[PDB]
RNA sequence: UACGGUGCUGAAGCAACAAAUGCCCUGCUUCCAGGAAAAGCCUCUAAGCAUCAGGUAACAUCAAAUCGUACCCCAAACCG
RNA sequence: CGAAGGUGUGCUGUGAGGCAUGCUGGAGGUAUCAGAAGUGCGAAUGCUGACAUAAGUAACGAUAAAGCGGGUGAAAAGCCCGCUCGCCGGAAGACCAAGGGUUCCUGUCCAACGUUAAUCGGGGCAGGGUGAGUCGACCCCUAAGGCGAGGCCGAAAGGCGUAGUCGAUGGGAAACAGGUUAAUAUUCCUGUACUUGGUGUUACUGCGAAGGGGGGACGGAGAAGGCUAUGUUGGCCGGGCG
RNA sequence: AGGACCGAACCGACUAAUGUUGAAAAAUUAGCGGAUGACUUGUGGCUGGGGGUGAAAGGCCAAUCAAACCGGGAGAUAGCU
RNA sequence: UAAGGUGAUAUGAACCGUUAUAACCGGCGAUUUCCGAAUGGGGAAACCCAGUGUGUUUCGACACACUAUCAUUAACUGAAUCCAUAGGUUAAUGAGGCGAACCGGGGGAACUGAAACAUCUAAGUACCCCGAGGAAAAGAAAUCAACCGAGAUUCCCCCAGUAGCGGCGAGCGAACGGGGAGCAGCCCAGAGCCUGAAUCAGUGUGUGUGUUAGUGGAAGCGUCUGGAAAGGCGCGCGAUACAGGGUGACAGCCCCGUACACAAAAAUGCACAUGCUGUGAGCUCGAUGAGUAGGGCGGGACACGUGGUAUCCUGUCUGAAUAUGGGGGGACCAUCCUCCAAGGCUAAAUACUCCUGACUGACCGAUAGUGAACCAGUACCGUGAGGGAAAGGCGAAAAGAAC
């Protein structure tokens, strides 16, 4: 997902973050209900929300 | 061992004074 | 108007224990664990956006952390914030 | 009997804590002993 | 503080010895006096805090040379 | 790199299962490795209410120290140690007194 | 009635007298030892602004955040 | 095929000591001849740890005081429930500030803690619990006092202080009764209120400050009248006939 | 009217007993003095060690005072034990 | 670099990866809340409250940036007051705080010793303060010497506990000269000629060589005792590798290493090379540091306590000659010798270790060694500054004791 979302545009990687960023929503509330077994759904998101931030940095210019 | 010892604390009687 | 991002981290998680069932069942109320920092009109944007139902009033705390002890070494849990959210008549969660 | 230690947390902030002692060089050199030392509570602050 | 703003006199430190020499220790202060100088450059009235030896230095070297001086060291008059 | 590892068929050179031939089932990071059927142990297993109903003298394997076991040449029919070559590009394992890659 | 406590209905609900150290009272009387400050508030204009800004009143709508709130507190929870 | 260390035993030298070996121990030890010393302990009211003694002695913290039945429990003088008794009641009741900080409520446990036992607890463990436009803080405003741009002063560090800016223990807008939780409530609910500011609309219009004036705004004591909180009694209503 | 009188709260501390390894490193009990004042008390502030403050006792300045406490000079020095 | 991974107590859960985007290691980036110099104002540190300007607004509001102070410089502005100056505003650049020791400077004890004590000592020590650097300081003779000569400074060994100083007590204590380490000389006080030519500094760009990950790395089996072999016994093998560590008892050959040989995409240090920018060499002529030297008074520093006391510093009052001149040669004078103050710069030998890597010890081995082998500057004590512990070991493996 490193070279994957490098080939987007800033328009096409804000959306992306707002997927992201609701789906880690979703999931939190999943996962205090007492749902999702699968818990390793937590970081992945976590870390992909990391991934497209660090991306719209270098589109930025820094 | 031994304690810290105690600061002085209140005495019931004067010491007598031999003079 | 507040971003959809700052809206999606204010949500912890529903709060469950008996006040909170009792509260949910009488004074048609949420109990939702909320980020320390959220605000009143940040929490009544969020439960709006996040759940699609009508807030009538916002009322918080801050829950103080216990300090336990785990194998005769001294801890303290984390302050968290509490958020009482009144809906409307009828909307359900 | 009133004993000497009588508790008021303004007092305490006011007398030694960390705003007071950063405001003179004789303090600041209470925290630099302290830091140097390695004290986990600097001062009566926390 | 107690600075010739000419020369650069200040307290030195040294001892009062009394006829069994007993060493106690004493100031010697410079003989400061604050003096109204005119200077025919500026017209106008410039207030030093000069040493008696600082005086006998502007008469010599004169007033422009000596605040020449204290513009080089960054002295405010 | 790591002579012994995961997969190998290794003898072991040292303990009270000396001879005895297996597998290595994982490599442990403390020089450690669990090889089949070779340093088993009597494990009295505490009864549990959640996962595993029954409690049982369970038969499991306990690691052996990695320096304890050779890798089995197969051919020669005895222990060998491991050595580091490069045939072309990766790095591969071969055999000490007779040269042929694992 | 799960003997902890829930559900349901509901009479009279007045008068007289007494009465504070509380209220009227930041009063009144009197005395000498002669009894904070500043803002909110009210009013006045200056520079300035001129059928504009702003002011007043009514009506409508919106906002009032944040932190404390448990519990002990003449005491087994504070200082000893 | 058993090192050091530990503990017995035997032998041995004038002594400090030495040698051998049973048991314990389970991995070190070290001849000889030299070399170097943190090199030898009974005392120092020595230092640290351990353990004695007095001694199963004194004491168990207000002489307000208990008794019984039932319950729970392995066990009940102490816990729960009930009846009685006694004690406080300008407090030993109730609500706070300060200070503490979870001690609150519920379930569970009784090692340690509780001067006894403990099923109980402010003890252990886990879960719960603190809801505000109106209460308080924050905030506006100042007091003593603090800090203090420039400034004045001082060997250095610094000291003092102007403009300022902080600083409550004082001044400054507004909510009440009833109901509700195991545990919050002027905060939740019900009923009925109130305050301040923003925006918009409509009408009418001199608005405007860091300045001026008013106000805020103040002592001790004493006295009297009018009141209410509140109490008492009667009436009223419900129940009672011992 | 009052540094007026009697007397609770409140402030104090004259006497006695108790206690003295205390219930308490200054108290308890019974009496006792002041109790509109040179009164008492909450909150905050200021004064710093040869210095403060003292209706003056060398009193008090964190259970310490004829020179606080803490660190340093420091292993002061000790013709003494 | 890789077949294993998702730090620890600490399992489990859900997962990731196995020939390369798992994890791990290194270079370079990104992110980097709040407090703290803390800097938008305030404040009882980790909190409270703003102004300004952009942009977004679902008109409820939201986001990001900037706004300390002082110094210097520039622009604009601007009093009493005519010019002006002070003052005001804005911009740019720098500073601020922290840190073990070493270093230079400003201040500066007392206990103690003198068998009391005051001169003296302790000691320019402790301590406080200011400032700087990787070192600092010092430094290119107004120096010594002795009629012969030496040739900046610094450090070491001698000279020497000598000469001296000294209530001539207690004590203090040189220099000359010699042997070493190291070695370096320059510039301004100025005008012209000629030209920017020597050389130190930034600046990119190549070249080697270090550093920050890593790669390969020899050779052993049988038997005996035993729980286990690395031990005994037998017979082999490697060695530029028998340093060291680990492995069920003591292993050159089981493992990790070790000798030895290799390695950098990226960043960076040092040393050469080569362009660019600033810097100005060389030659001739001239100049040669004044409230200064010296003096009187009072102190201080010189081993040197005022003494017969040179020399240095200066708080105070004075005050030359300035090369045909001036300083010094230990009172002072003459002679002779030697040097040129009152401007400045300068590497090396020297000092130190908070911190990093390797290696070493007739150093300690849990009351020792750090206060701290252990979640220690912790618990605990104190209003505070500050004080300040105790506490290590199952086993080879948890096989940590089912029933
Ligand atoms: C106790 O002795 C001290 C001296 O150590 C005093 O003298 C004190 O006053 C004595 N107290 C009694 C009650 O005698
Ligand atoms: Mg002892
Ligand atoms: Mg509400
Ligand atoms: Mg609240
Ligand atoms: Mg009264
Ligand atoms: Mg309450
Ligand atoms: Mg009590
Ligand atoms: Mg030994
Ligand atoms: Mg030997
Ligand atoms: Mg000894
Ligand atoms: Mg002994
Ligand atoms: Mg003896
Ligand atoms: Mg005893
Ligand atoms: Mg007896
Ligand atoms: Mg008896
Ligand atoms: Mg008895
Ligand atoms: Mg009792
Ligand atoms: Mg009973
Ligand atoms: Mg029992
Ligand atoms: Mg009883
Ligand atoms: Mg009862
Ligand atoms: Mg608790
Ligand atoms: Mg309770
Ligand atoms: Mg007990
Ligand atoms: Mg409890
Ligand atoms: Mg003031
Ligand atoms: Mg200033
Ligand atoms: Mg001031
Ligand atoms: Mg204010
Ligand atoms: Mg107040
Ligand atoms: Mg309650
Ligand atoms: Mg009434
Ligand atoms: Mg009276
Ligand atoms: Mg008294
Ligand atoms: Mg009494
Ligand atoms: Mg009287
Ligand atoms: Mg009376
Ligand atoms: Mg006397
Ligand atoms: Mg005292
Ligand atoms: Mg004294
Ligand atoms: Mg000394
Ligand atoms: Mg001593
Ligand atoms: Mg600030
Ligand atoms: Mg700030
Ligand atoms: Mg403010
Ligand atoms: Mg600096
Ligand atoms: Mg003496
Ligand atoms: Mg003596
Ligand atoms: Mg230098
Ligand atoms: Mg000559
Ligand atoms: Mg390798
Ligand atoms: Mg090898
Ligand atoms: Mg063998
Ligand atoms: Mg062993
Ligand atoms: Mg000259
Ligand atoms: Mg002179
Ligand atoms: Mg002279
Ligand atoms: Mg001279
Ligand atoms: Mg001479
Ligand atoms: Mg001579
Ligand atoms: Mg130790
Ligand atoms: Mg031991
Ligand atoms: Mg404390």
């Amino acid at each position: 997902k490193a070279k994957e979302l490098r080939e987007k545009s800033v328009e096409e990687l804000n959306t992306e973050l707002l997927n992201l960023l609701r789906e880690q929503f979703n999931l939190r509330m999943q996962a205090a209900s007492g749902q999702l077994q699968q818990s390793h759904l937590l970081k992945q998101v976590r870390r992909d929300v990391a991934r497209v931030k660090t991306l719209l940095n270098e589109k930025a210019g820094a | 061992g031994k304690p810290r010892p105690y600061s002085p604390r209140p005495t019931s009687h004067p010491r007598p004074i031999r003079v | 108007m507040i971003r959809e991002e700052r809206l999606l981290k204010v949500l912890r998680a529903p709060h469950v224990s008996e006040k909170a069932s009792t509260a949910m069942e009488k004074s048609n109320t949420i109990v939702l664990k909320v980020a320390k920092d959220a605000t009143k009109a940040e929490i009544k944007a969020a439960v709006q956006k996040l759940f699609e139902v009508e807030v009538e009033v916002v009322n918080t705390l801050v829950v103080k952390g216990k300090v336990k002890r785990h194998g005769q070494r001294i801890g303290r849990r984390s302050d968290w914030k509490k958020a009482y959210v009144t809906l409307k008549e009828g909307q359900n969660l | 009997m009133k004993r000497t230690f009588q508790p008021s947390v303004l007092k305490r902030n006011r007398s030694h804590g960390f705003r007071a002692r950063m405001a003179t060089k004789n303090g600041r050199q209470v925290l630099a002993r302290r830091r140097a030392k390695g004290r986990a509570r600097l001062t009566v602050s926390k | 503080s107690r600075v010739c703003q000419v020369t650069g006199k200040r307290p030195v430190t040294g001892n009062n010895r009394s006829h069994a020499l007993n060493a106690t220790k004493r100031r010697f202060l410079p003989n400061l006096h604050s003096h109204r100088f005119w200077v025919e450059s500026e017209k106008r009235f410039v207030t030093l805090r000069v040493s008696a030896k600082g005086m006998r230095v502007i008469d010599k070297k004169g007033i422009d040379t000596v605040l020449a001086e204290l513009r080089a060291r960054g002295e405010k008059y | 790199a790591a002579k012994i590892r995961r997969d190998d068929e290794v003898i072991v050179l040292t303990g009270k299962d000396k001879g005895k031939r297996g597998k290595v089932k994982n490599v442990l990071s403390s020089g450690k490795v669990i090889v089949e059927g070779i340093n088993l142990v009597k494990k009295h297993q505490k009864p549990v209410p959640a996962l595993n109903q029954p409690g049982g003298i369970v038969e499991k394997e306990a690691a052996i120290q990695v320096s304890n076991v050779a890798i089995f040449n197969a051919a020669t029919g005895k222990a060998d140690r491991v050595g580091f070559r490069f045939e072309d590009g990766k790095k591969v394992r071969f055999f000490k007194s007779n040269s042929e890659t694992i």
